[PDB]
């Protein structure tokens, strides 16, 4: 038989910060693993796709 | 994206990875066993 109704109240405003998007990095492949040499960029080649 | 991952797929299969052919069954008809392994070896990591 007991309730408890609040009289008054307090409006917080409480920060929610959320992650949308991240750096759109570009690494290419040939320039990374081999960068400048014929030779390797040949051999790379062999790897296909 | 499905068709894209699976065309990929199947196109690798005729990679080298550094094998002298990317065919399998021309390493075994050119090749006897213990030269033959290290050339499927290299296809068995790269398809792999
Ligand atoms: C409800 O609470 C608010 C505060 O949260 C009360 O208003 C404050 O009352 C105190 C004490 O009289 C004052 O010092 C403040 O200046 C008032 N204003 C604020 C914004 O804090 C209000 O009187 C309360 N009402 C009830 C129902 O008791």
């Amino acid at each position: 038989n007991s309730i408890a109704i609040p009289t008054n109240f307090t409006i917080s405003v409480t920060t929610e910060i959320l992650p949308v998007s991240m750096t759109k990095t570009s690494v290419d492949c040939t320039m990374y693993i081999c960068g400048d040499s014929t030779e390797c960029s040949n051999l790379l080649l062999q790897y296909g796709s | 994206q499905n068709a894209q991952a699976l065309n990929t797929l199947v196109k690798q299969l005729s990679s080298n990875f550094g094998a002298i052919s990317s065919v399998l069954n021309d390493i075994l008809s050119r090749l006897d066993p213990p030269e033959a392994e290290v050339q499927i070896d290299r296809l068995i990591t790269g398809r792999l």
